[PDB]
RNA sequence: GUUAAUGUAGCUUAAUCAAAGCAAGGCACUGAAAAUGCCUAGAUGAGCCUCAGCUCCAUAAACACCA
């Protein structure tokens, strides 16, 4: 039933063209979002979920 | 000392007596960036066979939507009948459990929920790096 | 002084309290249909029709005429549903209907109308023109 | 006329009215108004599912107090370029929230309604069913710089 | 007539991936995309692409392509996770990640002295305990793992009575938040199954009516 | 020279006429009536009738509306009624079906705008 | 296996012109609803009998049985 309210569109007169962009968070999952600038892959990063010690450890590992 | 407090309270009361309008929503208002591209749009000239196919597709979708709505309301009514039967059975059995069950739990107020995704999460996945900032507007 | 109503009041059936949970119509034409349905009922108060001649309201008119033809209701319904299904099965009819370009056999329609339901319309037109009132009274 | 039997036939003001703390009694647990929030990056998906939930409430006879939209929350994506020591803009994502407010709801009907919603929940959209509080009421309002400065100087 | 009270849990994990689209749904999705493209004004990308093409054409007789090529190459290089995790195994049915496109329920196996039943997770409670605390204790100690479950309502979900002297069983539904199942090689056998699997497996009539209050989806 | 029922003025529709055309568009059928001042039904054509039902598909649509309009036009011509009044709502007058019904009546010969009364 | 009763579509009509009216869904329009236009599917439970009767199944509340 997840595809119940998905088969829709933008219901306005003046609007830019949007594309089915595949966006990924820090989980590996993908979501389809209508967005300009039709880049196929968008990845959203993270820099604040960790603490200072964890950030320093990640920087050292990098 | 006292005069300053009196003036401060008067200003506070005057500010409180003012209006409480909401923040205008940028979604419902078209930005001025879109007023310079309307005059160049070419037409589509939709043809007859495609019009026929679109009309038939819409009719089929309407019938399918009616059928799925009927199925979904049937499911809701079956669930409601099951719940009503269970509640009546428990009321017939014992009233104290009915009284303690017809209330709401204190752990349902902060109900957070997330839907599914196009792909399952990938194990051992690490983002390279990247920070964030707020670029939203402000209104007073 | 007050006087008790001589019958049921018009808006005394619906519940005054809890109007939010009571269903409402949002359509002026729907209200119009409801109002015209109500206006035809025999109310116990003074009405427009009583003063302006409803012609004694209902009248048991004496029927001096041939019995209606005897037809099988079940067979007629079966044939009518079959005809409707065979018509709806077509696709050229659907295309004409959606394109709003479809004509009607007016002569045919008049033929079946006069065959099945023309006598009743003719009788009511005779009633309106007052033929029976002056021929048999 | 007052003395006639037909008095009050034309009365209509009792048919139309034109001029919420929770109610709990143990068994008729009809608590107060609730706010359902949809958080999404997709205008079409968010609006469509808000329309669907509004239609569901209308069919289920749940009094919809209001149906509005939270002002847009726009976030800028800054990615770290290779070799480090460089932050460059990748793209911009706009977050949108659609809110539907319901008036009354029982425990069993609430359980069924939540079951239906989370069964029909689409992709990439966050559901949040909470109580309508003062913070939620004031969230969709203007800021109070003068008031907060006055409070700061008072304290 | 002695009376017995009995509780049971309908512990349901939601799907993680969406169902495949019906061909009619795909047709409408394509048609909606087509009409949205037609009724759209312009996008900045196509605007600059057209401007660059026109200026190059006018300057030859007197980029956006590179950007889309780079985006396509990045998309091709990037590999997404496998949406299907069961068609490759076809031998592990007790895994939490068995089915990701549908909502599943957990059934455990127990062999009693007199009855060999295909029962759901089940428990008893003293009159001094409540139904919700009983369900919480049952999920905490029967599963023998640290998992988080979300409870929807205190109202009973299903009721079933049987007379031997009679007994009543209340089925209460609950939703998964996150499941960290420890000791997976234990003799106790629990499996995640769908409504079709419930219909196939559940032999008793009392337990075959769970699909009445379980949604089909 | 008959006495038209001047009057109401505060309610709608106006009852100053001799024959009035009324179009009822239900969710399944379309019906068109001509009624006298007393409310009696004079000549009616409905898509519920078998004669139109067997020759017509989708008795609710615009082609059904024009069909019933033309049938009522010929029936009125047979009955001897040439003038009627039609009082639709503002949203109904802009409808596609009833504009076609009015055009069908006009091309069939029945004219709206019932003539003014002599010595009114 | 018993009764006081019925299978008109979700609810009520009608069963001599005719199985109707209200409900329920998609598209256009607005922030959502609502209104309007264009529309979409719908039933006399089934078998024989003369042109209202006998059975089977189903629903609804009670009595024996298995749980
Ligand atoms: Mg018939």
């Amino acid at each position: 039933d997840c595809n119940r309210a998905l088969l829709t569109r933008l219901h306005r007169q003046t609007y830019a063209r949007l594309y089915p962009v595949l966006l990924v968070k820090q989980d590996g999952s993908t979501i389809h979002i209508r967005y300009r600038e039709p880049r196929r892959m968008l990845t959203m990063p993270v820099d604040l979920d960790s603490l200072s010690p964890e950030e320093r450890r990640a920087r050292f590992r990098k | 000392d006292q005069a300053a407090k009196d003036r401060l309270k008067k200003r506070i009361r005057r500010l409180e007596k003012a209006s409480q309008e909401l923040i205008p929503i940028e979604d419902f208002i078209t930005p001025v960036k879109f007023l310079n591209k309307e005059r160049q749009r070419p037409p589509v000239e939709l043809p007859f066979e495609e019009s026929e196919r679109r009309a038939l597709l819409l009719k089929r979708w309407s019938l399918y939507k009616q059928r799925e709505h009927e199925m979904e309301r049937s499911a809701i009514r079956s669930l409601l009948e099951a719940q009503e039967e269970a509640l009546q059975e428990l009321r017939l059995s014992s009233p104290e459990l009915h009284a303690e069950a017809t209330k709401r739990d204190p752990s349902l107020f902060p109900f957070e929920r997330q839907g599914p995704d196009y792909t399952p999460p990938i194990s051992d996945y690490q983002p390279p790096e990247g920070r964030y900032q707020d670029i939203t507007k402000v209104y007073t | 002084r007050r006087a008790a109503p001589l019958g049921p009041m018009p808006n005394e059936d619906i519940d005054v309290s809890d109007l939010e949970r009571l269903k409402k119509y949002r359509s002026f034409d729907r209200y119009r249909r409801r109002a015209e349905q109500e206006a035809r009922k025999p109310h116990w108060w003074r009405t427009y029709r009583e003063h302006f001649g409803e012609e004694s309201g209902p009248k048991d008119r004496v029927d001096i005429g041939l019995p209606p033809p005897k037809v099988s209701r079940t067979q007629q319904l079966l044939e009518r549903k079959q005809a409707l299904r065979e018509l709806r099965a077509n696709v050229e009819e659907e295309r004409a209907a959606r394109l709003q370009t479809a004509r009607i056999p007016l002569e045919a329609v008049r033929a079946e109308w006069e065959r099945t339901c023309g006598p009743y319309h003719k009788q009511r037109l005779a009633e309106y023109c007052g033929l029976y009132r002056d021929l048999f009274h | 006329y007052r003395s006639k039997p037909t008095h009050g036939i034309g009365r209509y003001k009792h048919l139309v009215k034109a001029q919420v703390r929770p109610i709990n009694l143990g068994t008729d647990y009809e608590y107060g108004v609730l706010n359902i929030h949809l958080i999404a990056y997709d205008m079409a998906l968010a609006e469509s599912y808000a329309q669907y939930v509004h239609n569901l409430c209308n069919h289920l006879a749940i009094k919809v107090e209001e149906s509005y939209a939270m002002p847009t929350k726009t976030m800028e994506v800054l990615q770290l370029q290779e070799q480090g020591s460089k932050m460059f803009l990748d793209a911009v994502l706009t977050t949108h929230e659609r809110v539907v407010q319901i008036s009354g709801l029982s425990a069993t009907f609430a359980e069924i309604f939540l079951e239906i919603i989370h069964s029909n929940l689409p992709e990439g959209v966050k559901l949040s069913v909470r109580e309508h509080t003062e913070e939620d009421f004031k969230g969709r309002f203007k800021a109070r710089p003068e008031l907060e400065e006055l409070l700061a100087k008072l304290n | 007539s002695p009376w017995r009270l009995l509780g049971a849990l309908c512990l349901q994990r939601p799907p993680l991936v969406t169902k495949p689209l019906t061909p009619l749904q795909e047709e409408m999705a394509d048609l909606l995309q087509q009409i949205e493209i037609e009724r759209s004004l312009y996008s900045d990308h196509e605007l600059r692409a057209l401007d660059e093409a026109q200026q190059l054409a006018k300057k030859k007789s007197d980029l956006a392509q590179d950007l889309e090529d780079m985006w396509e190459q990045k998309f091709l290089h990037f590999k997404l996770g496998a949406r299907l995790t069961e068609a490759d195994k076809k031998d592990d049915r007790t895994s939490l990640h068995r089915k990701l496109d549908r909502n599943l329920i957990l059934l455990v196996r127990e062999k009693l002295g007199d009855q060999d039943i295909w029962m759901l997770p089940q428990s008893d409670w003293q009159p001094g305990e409540t139904l919700r605390q009983t369900a919480e204790r049952t999920l905490a100690t029967l599963s023998e793992n640290n998992m988080e479950a979300k409870f929807l309502g205190n109202a009973p979900c299903g009721h079933y009575k049987f007379k031997f002297l009679g007994a009543k069983v209340f089925f209460f539904k609950a939703l998964l938040l996150t499941g960290d199942f420890s000791q997976a090689g234990k003799k106790g056998h629990h499996v995640w199954v769908s409504k079709e699997e419930l219909g196939d497996y559940l032999k008793p009539k009392y337990l075959a009516q769970v699909r009445r209050f379980l949604l089909d989806l | 020279v008959a006495r038209k029922e001047r009057g109401w003025g505060t309610v709608w529709p106006s009852r100053e006429f001799w024959h009035r055309l009324r179009v009822i568009r239900t969710q399944h059928h379309i019906e068109a009536l001509v009624e006298h001042r007393n409310g009696q039904v004079v000549v009616s054509a409905s898509t519920r009738e078998w004669a139109i039902k067997k020759h017509l598909y989708s008795t609710r649509n615009v082609v059904a509306c024009e069909s019933v309009g033309r049938v009522l036009a010929e029936r009125c011509l047979e009955a001897g009624i040439n003038f009627m009044v039609y009082h639709p709502t503002p949203w109904e007058a802009a409808s596609d079906s009833i504009k076609r019904l009015q055009h069908a009546m006009t091309e069939g010969g029945v004219v709206l705008r019932e003539p003014r009364r002599i010595y009114e």
